[PDB]
């Protein structure tokens, strides 16, 4: 009864439960609390669902189901009101603090005081009953809260203008979205708020400090916790608008760093010019002032001091004080290092680091100098150096500090940067600092360019804090056009901060010409503005940008830094590049940037541990094995050098920790001189370099660290509560666990590496082959993580390459202006905002799909340490601490060297998960989960048992699939593929011995029956998984080498393969033979779409087919154009009436759209608890998405195909994503078959791995002879029954029939051309033929029946003949065939070369003369001319050819005709003639220059139409010239494939069109209400009425591109080939 | 066709010049501290599988050309 | 009325400036026109039915493109801008383009300090043409590196020279201009030990 008290608990909950109002400066009570209710709606529902597992639930189930509707009902409206609130709050502060936005915009501020008016009186309305239940019980809340969503979205929507002027006002808003204005503006009364929106304006201002009332800004404080306080604070009470305190806060900003930096200085003047320093007065001075101060103050010292002694020593006879200052600088750098070498707080331990870096920089300065003998302070070797002179006695505080390098002078910015990361001033950021300087002084940009990993971007962010600039990186892209650029320009221009633009060659060309007017107009207004004659009292130096006046601020520069090796990249113009001075950085000095990085962490040995990691570095890249994954440059030292440090620390402490726990006993210095540094350094280098190896390399680079490093060992950590964890964690996921050697345990160390790489890198790549336990090992990881820390962890999963890069990272309206935020940019701007608390959960963004430059070179400056999300708007997100991006991918063969190295990497081969594991999950899943949603239960352990020793190591499978690897397939083997479809077909055996249960509840199976079954089916799914997409000789070939490996009985059948039998369910082998037997088809049934004859091939993969579908699997079918895939599949669908087929026809500019429009008609979305779902408009029915051609969609230069990236997540997956929202859909009751011809076809690509293992694939060959033979001597006994005397010759002419096809077939090939295929099309088309001749006649000799044969085979295999040699090929061997199995007959009478049958001279088909036809024609002509086109035609033969197949195929359904000829040949005037002469109205599309997709797509409405609701037959006649786009080409695809194209008619016209098919259904007498019903009526209208003539000229290469842009031009029209006249 | 009886020709010439046989280095746990041995057995490696699948290629274009065997999609790439 | 080609406003304003300059006498040079040949066919077509002004001139700059129109190829004179072909014409080219006034400043020495930087620049380029031995790669050693070095020049030479009509050859700045021309000017492009 436990879960009675629990149910009353809850009821007294929230029964007790109000919502938390606080007043809202006295204008109502909002909600607050929204965390607690979250959490307590979660709990609780966790608790029901919790109630549901048990069974004593159903004593209260209907009440227990009741509680979570309620519930739902809760988080639903909570899921709005929040989100409702919120941006009211702001609104209001825009609306009522704001006194011209009443001005500017007036009618939207009147729908505002009428929406605030509702909100209050919603909001009295909860103040007067706070219970959340009253609350829920308000008529029409959930709508109201809705409405009032939109109406606020549609407003802040509306206020572009005001945010543009506001941005105006306060320049830096420039670097802030709408979206963070907005909150910035409206919540400006109350400062809390803004706290998270000052990282994107600021440097390193990360929040205010103010007082108790929030009144007076104290000073401002860093990410890292450090503050500087204002000596004059900033009142917001005097400046109550927020860009007045803003930019008064600003101010105040430099001018008391330029103080603090004044007193600095002159407490530091005591440390230099004195031989000993005392290390506490030094470490007191250190704490006393900011990073930026200190390092400021000890350049300033030094350089003083130099330049002291450069005046001294300007005598040259004189003494050398420089001794005396490389003294200093030596004393203060040991006092430094001795600092270092015990423990500090960390702001002070990176003051203590940043220091040393520069006072190492400094004695390598003075050594040169001393080295040089340099005597005066006007030597270039003294002035090339960057120099640091304080005045003082200069009033203006901001102007006492000159930074000065050769002539260039500077003045220090004083923008407040925190804690920044500080670069090794190396040779090379020394050479980068003198060229940008020198860029700097002559108003030019800088470009330092060269490979990646080189410094590029560091350097320039370095030298802009040296100068104290605010230095804004951009992560460029082909989407920063001219007017993002400009507005960028215009932002930093105003504020006077840097811009590095990182990838400037990413960007257009023509954009890259058109920014170069803005940036030389920029460098103009900035060099008048260095001119002395200009005075600050003037008027402000402006540009134009974009059309405006913008202000131009001195401390404003622009840098581009690239990478001029990548292929493909744009070439900056000539115009351009004389903007900026380029600067080669190519090779870094990694040796010193280590030696100096380790001496700073603390490292006794630094120089050794450089001399020794440097060249390991080295050896590591030129020894290892060559991969595409592999990275050992400067972006991978820098890694290890930093978790060195990390370790060290990590050592120290735990070194203390064991002291403090066993006696007392702690000493620094023992503890740093007995300290492993060596086997620090190896465990770093190891735990960054291992997970990446493949197998072979990590022997090698063990020996090579015991080359380099000889004697330290690397003994990894035993995670035990984290190895614990994922133990729990594979048990309750049915996953195997393995501690070491044992199996799975190379799996559950690749998940620790993974763990490890976690907790250094926030960009992750799991790289390794399909099926190497990539997403069930970080799948585990995040659960155990979960389970471990007590931190909730949530994954988004995207395909970036089954949507555009625009859906991906979001879209910039070239009209509006206006921001639309992609699928990543929303997800991570929802985590940053953390509306519900996404901040404290840990977030994992795994890019499941595949790489490719083009969007993954977006998030350089994410996955690196700008940690930056650049958007082209201007927009910066940071990464969140607790934000990891992962990349799940199979290969990186099409990643450059940016990507590679910014991220960490775990290489998963197809070792590290055993075909064991796999065996062991699918037994346990079988073991455990029922298949029915217990007896079947039963069923399933029973089987699993039975099935036990052939699932085992050296089994009949492994054996089994090793040697089915050996074979050729049609296409390419993967191991998981065959063990998908073995497990689909062993859960539909045991499915199958269910269903033989229930059908005998007196007696079911025993344990021998099921036994005999299970083994022999098992052989039988093994044989069919295991070989069946390869042709018959290699299933023969599989089934020979499991007789003779097996142990189960088998077919004792001397000849006949396995792969010919079955197993019965009564657990015996019986042929396949038994269930074909030899029908008779009834003579109106001959030859129809949906008649099959039962053959062995037939029947067998039916069955197959019937196994996958039955499972919900999907599937594909690949073969021969015309083998049969989809009469096989129908067959098969027709026995699952509970499955309605759907059918799509890919081509190659097919997209994911065409299977949207395809969810849009035949399903639909709703909203439920879970989120959205996606589910068939029909209840009950599993939708089956039959697509055609799924390898011809174009494959782009990365090798991906992206309709089919979509498929593949929506199976692997289950769903897909709303770009339109960006929200998860969950596909229900739908499932895919796909049908291909083989991938060495041309135009057909070979589908991925990745695809390929989720599908089983069946390989449907063509017909034998015999089996052809059978089907159309069948065809051809029902045929012959109308007239009797022919019944004797059924078995000749079939044989005939087959004779001829295969010669043709063999023959005639795709060699030649790309329309020669022939298939047992033909001969359905030959037997159809023949049948509609002689359906009419009552009797007839064989002569004619002969005749009829042979203009059949003219009318199919000769019509699309190209040359006239092919031609007279096939009328000699018709002749020769019909000859050869007819013998002893009137070869004149039967065979007198014009063979013309027409239906025109009489009412029935019948052979016609050439002169009375030709007599025909030229009456029908005449009248022709009088009526209908007076343009007169000369008949000769072929014209009365042309006309006779133009009308054949004018009388069939859905008969289109392809018509390929030269220009003027009359392919149009006989086409029209013979469409007056049947009665067809002609339609031609009115192609024009202005002719657009929507033209083509009204005009097909118009015809569809007319042919479809009218019952109006129409040719519509169309030339290759009407084709303008691809579009046309696909929608014709569609058209004459299906006969209705799926996203043609939408919204209004969709139901204008019901509207008229109801009409037209209604005049046709039939009763059809439904939308299915009159959709399935005006579709076959349309095939019945509507006849396509396509014409084009005879283009070599035309023709092979059409026959995949639009494979139903070769499949569904009649190819005729007019060609020239001869 | 003339082209096929050049290509024919000249891909049966190539298989002559090539060689055939090209084995991979064996590993020892002594041969893998020589750093001559880490990268001699790199450059076998490669050799033999460049050889491979230069050899593989070269015999299926003599197959094409006399007609053995059905041109595909990469074939047709390689004899373009 | 200088115009970058390559954007939608770009072409409004090449349009509207066109229009105007043929009325009234101005010159209108579009810069990249290469990026744009449907809109250069356009141009032409709009440029062989106009009478503009006598002193209008339409000046477009372009790098070598097969993708020009022909018809504008055609309906213009066109010039060719190429590396100058030897040392001579290399050095008569730099001497035409830095203007008189700007040698003849009051130290007499920066004629000298001028001479040498043309024939450095002139050597270098000549170099150019000889990939593998001359250089090791094609450096795009050109215009912009010799404005530089010029501005370099005449700034350390105004500084170490506070308006003296004569400097002797030892006090002149060798090492800074050296440097300045190793490191930053010229040795900016270069990539290679
Ligand atoms: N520890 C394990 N024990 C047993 N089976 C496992 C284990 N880990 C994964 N598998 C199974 O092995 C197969 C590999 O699936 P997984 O999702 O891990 O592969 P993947 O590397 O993501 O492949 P892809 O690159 O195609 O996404 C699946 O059947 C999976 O359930
Ligand atoms: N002189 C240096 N001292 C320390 N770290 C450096 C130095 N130069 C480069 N790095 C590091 O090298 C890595 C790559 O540098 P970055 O400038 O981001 O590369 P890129 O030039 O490809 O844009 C970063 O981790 C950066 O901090
Ligand atoms: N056993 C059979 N009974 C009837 N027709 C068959 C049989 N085997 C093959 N065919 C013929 O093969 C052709 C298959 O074409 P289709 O179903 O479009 O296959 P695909 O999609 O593979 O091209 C049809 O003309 C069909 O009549
Ligand atoms: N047999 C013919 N006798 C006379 N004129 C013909 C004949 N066939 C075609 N034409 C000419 O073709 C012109 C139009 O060509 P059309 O039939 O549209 O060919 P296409 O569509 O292939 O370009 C007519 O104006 C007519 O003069």
């Amino acid at each position: 009864m436990a879960l009675e008290e629990f149910l009353k608990q809850i009821r007294e909950v929230w029964n007790t439960y109000e919502l938390d109002l606080v007043n809202y400066q006295n204008k109502c009570r909002l909600i607050r609390g929204w965390d607690d209710l979250f959490n307590k709606v979660k709990e609780h529902i966790n608790s029901v669902s919790a109630m549901k597992l048990s069974p004593y639930y159903k004593v209260f189930e209907e009440d227990a189901l009741s509680w979570e509707d309620k519930l739902n009902r809760i988080m639903a409206l909570f899921d709005v009101w929040i989100d409702v609130q919120r941006r009211w709050v702001y609104l209001e502060g825009i609306f009522t603090g704001s006194a011209d936005i009443k001005h500017l915009l007036p009618v939207e501020t009147q729908r505002f005081q009428s929406i605030s008016t509702e909100f209050l009186a919603l909001m009295k309305k909860v103040s007067k009953s706070p219970l959340v239940m009253d609350v829920l019980n308000i008529q029409g809340v959930q709508r109201s809260l809705e409405r009032l969503a939109d109406l606020l979205g549609k407003i802040q929507k509306a206020l572009g203008e005001y945010l543009e002027r506001e941005r105006s006002s306060f320049p830096r808003f420039y670097f802030v979205g709408d979206e963070d204005l907005l909150e910035i503006i409206g919540n400006s009364k109350n400062v809390a708020k803004l706290q998270k929106h000052f990282k994107k304006m600021f440097a390193g201002v990360s929040s205010i400090i103010l007082n108790e009332d929030n009144s007076v800004v104290l000073g401002i404080s860093s990410r890292e916790g450090e503050e500087v306080m204002f000596k004059t604070p900033v009142s917001i009470t005097e400046h109550p608008k927020i860009n007045e305190w803003l930019t008064l806060v600003e101010k105040e900003m430099r001018v008391t760093l330029a103080k603090l930096l004044a007193e600095s200085v002159t407490e530091v003047e005591i440390f230099g010019k004195a031989t000993s320093i005392d290390p506490n007065t030094y470490i007191t001075w250190i704490d006393k002032y900011q990073a930026q101060l200190v390092v400021l103050s000890a350049q300033i010292a030094w350089s003083e001091n130099v330049e002291t002694a450069l005046s001294s020593m300007g005598g040259g006879g004189d003494a050398a004080p420089l001794h005396s200052v490389l003294s200093n600088v030596e004393v203060t750098l040991n006092v430094l290092a001795d600092s270092v070498l015990m423990e500090q707080p960390p702001l002070r331990r990176r003051k203590l680091e940043h220091l040393i870096t520069e006072l190492v920089h400094q004695r390598d300065v003075t050594r040169s100098l001393i080295k040089s003998k340099i005597d005066n302070a006007k030597s270039f070797e003294w002035l090339s150096q960057m120099r640091f002179y304080f005045d003082p006695k200069q009033t203006d505080v901001l102007q006492q500090l000159s930074i000065q390098m050769a002539n260039a002078k500077f003045n220090y910015g004083f923008e407040y940067l925190g804690v920044q990361d500080k670069l090794v001033q190396t040779p090379l950021t020394d050479r980068c600092y003198l060229t940008m300087t020198q860029a700097l002084e002559a108003r030019l940009g800088g470009s330092p360019f060269g490979p990646a990993g080189t410094g590029k971007t560091e350097s320039v962010k370095a030298l802009g804090h040296q100068l104290g600039r605010f230095v804004l990186v951009f992560n460029c892209d082909e989407t920063f056009d001219f007017q993002a650029m400009g507005r960028i320009f215009v932002g930093l221009c105003q504020v006077g901060a840097w811009g590095c633009f990182d990838e400037f060659n990413r960007l257009e060309e023509r954009m890259l010409s058109a920014v170069s007017q803005q940036v030389q107009c920029i460098q103009e207004a900035l060099r008048e503005h260095s001119n002395p004659n200009y005075d600050k009292t003037s008027a402000p130096i402006t540009c134009e940008l974009l059309n405006k006046q913008v202000k131009v601020s001195p401390d404003m520069a622009i840098f581009i830094t690239m990478n001029p090796g990548y292929a493909g990249r744009s070439n900056l113009p000539d115009n351009l590049k004389k903007l900026f001075r380029s600067l080669a950085m190519t090779k870094p000095d990694r040796q010193l940037i280590a030696q100096v990085m380790l001496y700073s962490q603390g490292f006794r040995t630094a120089e050794v541990l450089a001399n020794k990691i440097v060249p390991f570095f080295k050896l590591c890249d030129e020894q290892l094995s060559s991969q595409s994954h592999y990275d050992f440059g400067l972006r991978a030292l820098k890694s290890v050098l930093v978790s060195a440090g990390n370790v060290k620390r990590e050592r120290i402490q735990k070194i203390k920790r064991e002291k403090e726990e066993r006696g007392e006993a702690v000493d620094e210095g023992e503890i740093a001189e007995n300290l492993p540094e060596q086997e620090i350094l190896i465990q770093s280098v190891c735990e960054t370099m291992v997970p990446k190896l493949v197998a072979e390399d990590i022997p090698l680079l063990f020996s090579l660290l015991s080359d380099v490093f000889p004697g330290v060992q690397y003994h990894r950590g035993e995670m035990t509560a984290l190895r614990e964890e994922l133990k729990k964690v594979c048990q309750e996921m049915y996953l195997t666990y393995g501690d070491g050697e044992e199996v799975g345990g190379m799996w559950v160390e690749k998940v620790l590496q993974l763990y490890q790489i976690t907790q250094i890198n926030h960009g992750l790549m799991m790289v390794g082959p399909s099926g190497s336990g990539k997403s069930m090992a970080w799948r585990v990881l995040l659960k155990a993580l979960e389970r471990l820390e007590g931190v909730e962890g949530v994954a988004h999963i995207i395909d970036p390459k089954a949507i555009s890069k625009d859906h991906l990272y979001g879209t910039l309206d070239p009209n509006t202006r206006e921001w639309t935020d992609g699928l990543f940019t929303h997800v991570l701007r929802k985590i940053i905002d953390s509306v519900r608390g996404e901040l404290q959960k840990r977030q994992w963004i795994v890019f499941d799909g595949d790489v490719d430059p083009e969007w993954v070179e977006n998030l350089n400056s994410v996955l690196d340490d700008n940690k930056l999300l650049t958007l082209p708007n201007g927009e910066r997100l940071s990464l969140p601490p607790n934000v990891r991006i992962m990349f799940e991918v199979q290969d990186l063969k099409y990643a450059t060297l940016a990507t590679v190295s910014r991220c960490g990497m775990v290489w998963f081969s197809e070792d590290v998960l055993s075909t064991d594991m796999i065996f062991n999950n699918f037994l346990a899943r079988l073991r455990s989960i029922p298949l029915d949603e217990s007896p079947m239960l039963q069923i399933q352990r029973d089987a699993a048992t039975i099935m036990q020793p052939y699932f085992t190591s050296n089994g009949l499978v492994t054996k089994a699939l090793e040697h089915a690897f050996q074979l050729e397939h049609i296409m390419d083997l993967t191991r998981l593929r065959c063990l998908g479809s073995l497990f689909s077909m062993l859960h539909q055996a045991c499915r199958n011995v269910a269903q033989y249960n229930a059908n005998h509840p007196d007696f079911p199976m025993q344990i021998e029956q099921l036994e005999r079954y299970i083994q022999r089916y098992l052989v039988y799914a093994i044989l069919w998984s295991l070989s069946g997409d390869s042709r018959l000789k290699m299933r023969a070939e599989l089934g020979e080498y499991i007789r003779r490996i097996t142990t189960v009985p088998l077919p004792t059948a001397p000849n006949i393969p396995i792969i010919d039998y079955e197993v019965s369910i009564s657990g015996e082998w019986s042929p396949w033979q038994a269930k074909v037997p030899q029908i008779e088809v009834e003579t109106h049934k001959v030859a129809a779409p949906d008649v099959v004859v039962p053959t062995l091939d037939t029947v067998r993969h039916e069955a197959l087919l019937y196994t996958w579908l039955a499972e919900h699997k999907p599937l594909v079918l690949c073969g021969p154009p015309g083998s049969g895939k989809t009469m096989t599949l129908f067959s098969a669908l027709r026995a699952l009436p509970d499955m309605e087929v759907v059918g799509l026809n890919f081509s190659s500019a097919t997209t994911p759209e065409l299977l949207l429009k395809t969810f849009d008609h035949y399903c639909e979305y709703r909203r439920t608890p879970n989120g959205v779902v996606l589910a068939p408009v029909q209840l009950g029915k599993w939708l089956v998405l039959f697509c055609d051609e799924i390898n011809l969609p174009d494959m782009d230069k990365y090798g991906t195909q992206r309709v089919i990236s979509f498929i593949r997540q929506m199976v692997e997956h289950g769903g897909f994503y709303r770009t339109s929202d960006q929200t998860w859909v969950k596909l229900e009751r739908i499932q895919f078959v796909g049908a291909c011809n083989p991938p060495t076809d041309p135009g057909r690509k070979p589908l991925s791995h990745r695809f390929l293992r989720h599908v089983p694939v069946v390989y449907v060959d063509y017909p034998g002879p015999a089996s052809l033979t059978q089907i159309y001597g069948t065809f051809n006994r029902a045929m012959l029954r109308l007239i009797p005397s022919l019944r004797t010759y059924a078995e000749p002419l079939t044989a005939a029939m087959v004779e001829f096809y295969t010669m043709s077939q063999e023959r005639f090939t795709q060699d030649t051309q790309p329309h020669y295929i022939y298939s047992p099309r033909e001969m359905t088309r030959w037997v159809r033929g023949i049948f509609e001749a002689l359906r009419p006649l009552e009797t007839l000799p064989v002569e004619g029946l002969i005749r009829i044969w042979a203009h059949e085979a003219l009318r199919l295999f000769q019509d699309r003949l190209v040359e006239d040699e092919e031609r007279r090929w096939t009328d000699e061997n018709i002749d020769t065939v019909a000859l050869k199995h007819f013998p002893n007959i009137d070869r004149e009478k039967a065979m007198s070369r014009p063979i013309l049958y027409s239906n025109w001279l009489s009412k029935d088909y019948i052979p016609v003369d050439q002169e009375e036809l030709r007599d025909y024609v030229k009456a029908r002509l005449k009248v022709f001319y009088e009526e209908e086109l007076d343009v007169p035609l000369v008949l000769f033969n072929e014209v009365l050819d042309h006309v006779l197949r133009i009308d054949r195929i004018f009388r069939q359904p859905q008969g289109h005709l392809l018509l390929i000829g030269v220009s003027g040949a009359g392919k149009t005037t006989l086409s029209r003639f013979v469409a007056w002469m049947n009665g067809l109205s002609v339609y031609q599309i009115k192609v024009h220059r202005k002719y657009t997709g929507e033209d083509f797509d009204e005009d097909l409405r118009t015809v569809l139409r007319r042919s479809g609701c009218k019952n109006e037959k129409i040719a519509f006649i169309m030339d290759e010239s009407n084709v303008l786009d691809s579009g046309f080409l696909e929608r014709m695809n569609t058209l004459l494939a299906n006969g209705e194209v799926p996203g043609l008619f939408e919204g209004d016209e969709y139901a204008t069109l019901m509207t008229q098919c109801k009409e037209g259904a209604q005049k046709e007498g039939l009763m059809l209400d439904s939308h299915e019903e009159l959709y399935k009526w005006f579709t076959s209208q349309v095939i019945r009425n509507l006849h396509v003539v396509f014409t084009m000229n005879p283009s070599s290469e035309g023709l092979k591109d059409r026959a995949a842009t639009s494979p139903a031009l070769f499949n569904r029209c009649v190819l005729n080939w007019f060609g020239d006249w001869s | 066709p003339a082209w096929m009886r050049t290509l024919h020709t000249t891909a049966s010439n190539w298989l002559h010049l090539i060689p055939q046989t090209l084995s991979h280095l064996k590993r020892t746990v002594e041969n893998i501290k020589d750093p001559l041995f880490r990268f001699f057995e790199r450059e076998v490696k490669m050799g033999a599988k460049l050889l491979q699948d230069v050899r593989q290629d070269l015999a299926d274009v003599v197959q094409v050309c006399e007609g053995k065997k059905k041109q595909t999609n990469y074939l047709r790439t390689l004899i373009n | 009325t200088s115009i970058a080609i390559g954007s939608a406003e770009g072409f409004n304003q090449a349009d509207k400036a066109i229009n105007t300059a043929v009325k009234s006498g101005r010159w209108v040079m579009l810069k990249n026109v290469h990026l744009a040949p449907g809109w250069l066919m356009q141009l032409e077509k709009k440029l062989h039915s106009l009478q503009p002004h006598a002193c209008f001139r339409l000046f477009l700059t372009m790098e070598i493109n097969p993708k020009v129109p022909v018809n504008l190829l055609r309906a213009g004179r066109i010039f060719v801008f190429e590396p100058p072909p030897g040392v001579k014409a290399n050095m008569l080219r730099t001497f035409s383009s830095i203007p008189v006034s700007r040698i003849c400043k009051s130290p007499n020495e920066r004629a000298r300090l001028y001479f040498l930087l043309a024939w450095f620049h002139a050597i270098i380029q000549e170099r150019l043409r000889y990939a593998p031995l001359g250089w090791s790669k094609k450096y795009e050693f050109g215009e912009s590196d010799l404005r530089s070095a010029c501005d370099t020049v005449d700034t350390w030479l105004d500084d170490t020279a506070k308006g003296r009509q004569n400097i002797s050859p030892d006090k002149i700045p060798w090492s800074a201009l050296k440097t300045l021309m190793a490191q930053s000017i010229y040795g900016g492009r270069v990539d290679n030990e």
